[PDB]
RNA sequence: CCAGAGGGCGCCCGUGAUUUUUUACUGUGACUAAAAAAGUGUGACCAAAGCAGUCAUUCGACUUGAAUUAGAAAGCAUGGGAU
RNA sequence: CAUCCAAAAUCGAGUAACAAUUGGAGGACAAGUCUGGUGCCAGCACCCGCGGUAAUUCCAGCUCCAAAAGCGUAUAUUAAUGC
RNA sequence: GAUCUGGUUGAUUCUGCCAGUAGUCAUAUGCUUGUUUCAAGGACUUAGCCAUGCAUGCCUCAGAAUCACUGCAUUGCAGGAAUCUGCGCAUGGCUCAUUACAUCAGACGUAAUCUGCCGCAAAAAUCUUGCGGUCUCCGCAACAUUGGAUAACUUGGCGAAACGCCAAGCUAAUACAUGAACCAACCGGAUGUUCUCUGUUCCGGCGGCAGGGCAACCUGCUGCCAUGGGACGUCCAGCGAAUGAAUGAAAGUAAAACCAAUGCCUUCACCGGCAGUAACACUCAGAAGUGUUGAUUCAAUUCAUUCCGUGCGAAAGCCGGGUUUUUUUAUCCGGCGUCUUUUGACGAACAACUGCCCUAUCAGCCAGCGAUGGCCGUGUAGUGGACUGCCAUGGCGUUGACGGGAGCGGGGGAUUAGGGUUCGAUUCCGGAGAGGGAGCCUGAGAAAUAGCUACCACUUCUACGGAGGGCAGCAGGCGCGCAAAUUGCCCAAUGU
């Protein structure tokens, strides 16, 4: 995924973009979905940069991924 | 909880009927697990027919008259699952469970000295008080582990009325495998390379007499010896070869003339 | 009925969810352990597995430990002075993992002493070693400040560790 | 139990890209309960069905049989280099 | 259900009364220019239509046609629909 | 079997609906019926209301027998009721009302967790008993002659009723409560003003005394120690649990001298050099220098403190069989049963990568009352705004949020050249529920309703003082509606 939003404190959000296809018009369609994941004070990563993430136990409400490496 | 199990929710391995009962005997914790193993009054009353129906099956099994692993079973239902020995004394017919072709179990018949044999693989190996070593595998623990220490994924030949170890076997190439699991198992092959795929599935690729070589995962394959004049075990008649469709059908015709 | 489950909160989205159940045994809390100064009270409940757990209520005794010398030696918890989840609890004197509090001393004191053919021994440990100027004054006068590192409401005892020079400079001044 | 000397392979780790590259797509494999569906075999007197059963003048032989396939999107491995 | 009506020894079809029905016959759509009754009435008709004294459609006889141990009627839904 | 026909005009060619036509485990409703095989069947409206009866109990060679019970024998043997005890009833059955980051399917995870029965495997802790004396504490022995209660039963009874109840007297255990030395091991800690190898050993230390002594120190006197090891004595040591230290391999330069040791050569020599060389004070000259994983604050190990009921017996248990010769042995052998520890699979709980009807005449939705995140805590089996306190201002949305309507999800069914449309309450799988709501006990597992408590709605019996009920289990009623079966027989089969 990249960056959208550096706000919070340690705490980044994901934005993914892929594609869906539909059998009977035979073409594709995009859409997206987000996710609030951790950031390490370690790393600063910018919005629109690529990233690379892990899964978890939760650690929030909604935070269930861990960054591993940036791009 | 669950203390029920039903003829549609059974393996096809079993081939029991969707009629004549709505019910199958669901087996207990054991030595296997629920979706591969062979229960006991499934054995007795719908193979070997000393039991017609399930009174006949625990007025057999009840006094003792049937022993795996050279322990008496008063059990109706305990699953007995592959590479076990079932010893009926009464008879004087022994068998040794396995898979064979088509994926489906299958009973050799062995005799005195492979009657006190079996092999184990290992799936873990942990330390406990005293650091003293620890293995497990599929039925049981034991204890320590030389002969000579080594690692998972590997065989032993373990023996039952008392601990005689012959050596063991190891997971390298140019060995020789037989398969569970994987709709794939019933077969039997030498063993190529090894992909390893770390915190992921590990994938394996095989060979077989007469080329027509395959894969599968590597929780999937359970080494037997060295080479296949090193087997410390009988197999089948058919030697883990899958044949043609179209062949098998017309062999089939042929052969029913009688 | 205490629950713990996100089915009572809001969405990310600010909707509300509708229930379609009713609540579990599997999901259950029970009411805080306050966990005071006093002759020893235990209040043992049971779990999900028959394993009891023992919920303390007032607690004057205590075990602490240094870290460097590799000891650990019994006192008895005199005041609490700080405590940085609120302040309420300070005041009510009520013990909770990472407080601050005060101990005897006397135990600490006297095994430093130790540190016939032992008169050899007492050089050899006092050689390539040296107590903190910070930790002497304190253990000298016969009061200390300590931190407890059990959770003394799931296992009724309270147990701790002793503070050496980082860690203790920025408690006491706050004090 | 032919030694010294460089070569070559199999495991393990560490250091190195002036910026290392990837997916969609498609080929071949991995993984995935029945019932139902598709399908091989078999004169239940045909049939709708069902996994049976057929021989042998004997104290059993078929080393009996119950094949095989399919299952959107997504996930997993490894080839292809056109759009 | 299956078997049999003696193995010495055990019943029984002729109007084969042990006797098929339910909707139709102007067109759509297989099948009457037949004979009585009614006369815009009574009714039929999914649609187009029929009935005012020679009614191929109504109410009944006789004959013929479709399906058959089954055959009409309503409602919903799919195909007919590239509406 | 990749098809069509009738109806707008005086007649014609189009566009476009209406009507015809074939299926449908898709229901109803008329007419009609001779054999046989096979099979759904109160789901649609009312998850509305229910009379009566049944629907979950279990004993072997192998836990407790003085029925005042039965047979045989005449002081014993075999049956042995309903009672204590152990296990199970949280499964199976029945129903779709609620319900769209909800459920669910495919693919993954738990290093974030619990887990009875079952499989396999382990376990070296504890001053007990008898005898004799007595001073409380000893001497002398060794196979533990343990302890206190309670049902059935009897005696008085109470009550209108009640799956309601009371006083007294009896006796059991694999119930409940105690408690086991020597026999019986390996390994490590901390120590004595213990004595004996000894200091080869002084400069300093520890002091021990007197003079001045204010015990600051100066002086004189004096003992011991300044590399150490052997014996003897004392306290501690198990499994599991808590807290704090330590361990949980390494893998990126090359030859000499320096003193402190100290090893080996070597010599009369504790003379002065490096050839040999896993470790290391004897007894043990190899009795762990070496855990798994992609990854660990994990497994396991070592040390210091601790554990008080809320943990740990060889059931202080039961049954056989061979012996023995007295029936009747510490004579041997076997089968059962149970406490504690460890980890597999039978399960449970929790998390979410991808996907699914209609509606914009629903466009802004989320923080006083947690909305998004941060820090220390609390709670729980465990992870988490799950929750407290404190601090930030975020989170989501026209690539349809929020709200509303329809709806249990899936495997699948009907129709079909193909692309599709439509249905799925209902046999298998998952979820939820038991008149409506809530709360709780027991247990390994339940927010259980043929368990408990309270309220609301409904309702039964009564001697009016009280005591009860829950068919969306199987039959059978009542109501409702266009509409759906016997108040049967049986555990033979298939299972629990």
């Amino acid at each position: 995924g990249v960056v959208h939003s550096t706000k919070m404190k340690r705490s980044i959000v994901i934005r993914r973009d892929y594609l869906h296809f539909i059998r009977k018009y035979q073409r594709y369609q995009k859409r997206h979905r987000s996710l609030t994941v951790h950031c390490s004070p370690c790393f600063d990563p910018k919005p629109g940069d690529e990233v690379i993430v892990g899964q978890c136990r939760p650690l929030s409400k909604t935070i269930r991924y861990n960054v591993l490496e940036v791009v | 909880t669950k203390k029920h199990l039903k003829r549609l929710y059974a393996p096809k391995d079993w081939m029991l009927s969707k009629l004549t009962g709505v019910f199958a005997p669901r087996p207990r914790a054991g030595p296997h697990k629920l979706r591969e193993c062979m229960t006991l009054m499934i054995i007795i009353r719908n193979r070997l027919k000393y039991a017609l129906n399930a009174a006949e099956a625990q007025m057999i099994l009840r006094q003792g008259l049937v022993c795996v692993d050279g322990k008496p079973r008063k059990d109706t239902k305990y699953p007995v699952g592959f590479m076990d020995v079932v010893e009926i004394p009464r008879t004087g017919d022994r068998f040794r469970i396995l898979y064979d072709v088509k994926g489906r179990f299958a009973l050799v018949k062995v005799g005195e000295a492979e009657g006190n044999i079996k092999l184990l693989k290992v799936e873990n190996v942990y330390t406990s008080t005293g650091r003293i070593p620890v293995a497990m595998t599929h039925d049981g623990h034991r204890i320590r582990y030389p002969d000579p220490r080594t690692h998972r994924g590997d065989t032993l030949v373990y023996n039952l009325k008392e601990k005689k170890v012959v050596d063991l076997i190891k997971s390298s190439n140019g060995k020789v495998v037989m398969v569970t699991g994987g709709a794939n198992r019933g077969r039997i092959g030498e063993i190529m390379s090894i992909e390893r795929h770390p915190g992921a599935f590990d994938i394996a690729r095989l060979k077989d007499a007469a080329g027509h070589e395959f894969a599968t995962r590597a929780s999937n394959i359970f080494v037997i010896g060295k080479d296949m004049q090193s087997v410390p075990v009988t197999l089948p008649k058919q030697q883990g070869l899958r044949i043609n469709v179209i062949q098998e059908r017309e062999e089939k015709l042929i052969a029913a003339e009688a | 009925g205490i629950v713990r489950s996100r089915l009572h909160k809001r969405k990310i989205t600010g909707g509300k969810t509708k229930i379609h159940r009713k609540r579990m045994k599997a999901e259950l809390g029970r009411l805080p352990a306050h966990t005071k100064l006093g002759a020893r009270r235990v209040s043992p409940v049971r779990a999900r597995g028959g394993n009891f757990k023992l919920r303390g209520l007032r607690l004057d005794t205590g075990n602490f430990a240094w870290s460097t010398e590799a000891i650990a030696q019994r006192a008895r918890i005199l005041d609490v002075v700080y405590n940085a989840t609120s302040n309420e609890l300070v005041r009510t004197k009520t013990l909770v993992k990472n407080c601050i509090v005060v101990v005897d001393a006397a135990p600490f004191k006297l095994w430093y002493a130790k540190h016939d053919e032992l008169k050899r021994k007492w050089m050899l440990r006092r050689e390539n070693h040296k107590i903190e100027k910070a930790v002497a004054d304190q253990l000298k006068e016969g009061r200390l400040l300590a931190r407890i590192t059990s959770r003394p409401g799931q296992t009724a005892r309270a147990d701790g560790a002793l503070l050496e020079g980082a860690e203790l400079q920025f408690y006491l001044k706050k004090l």
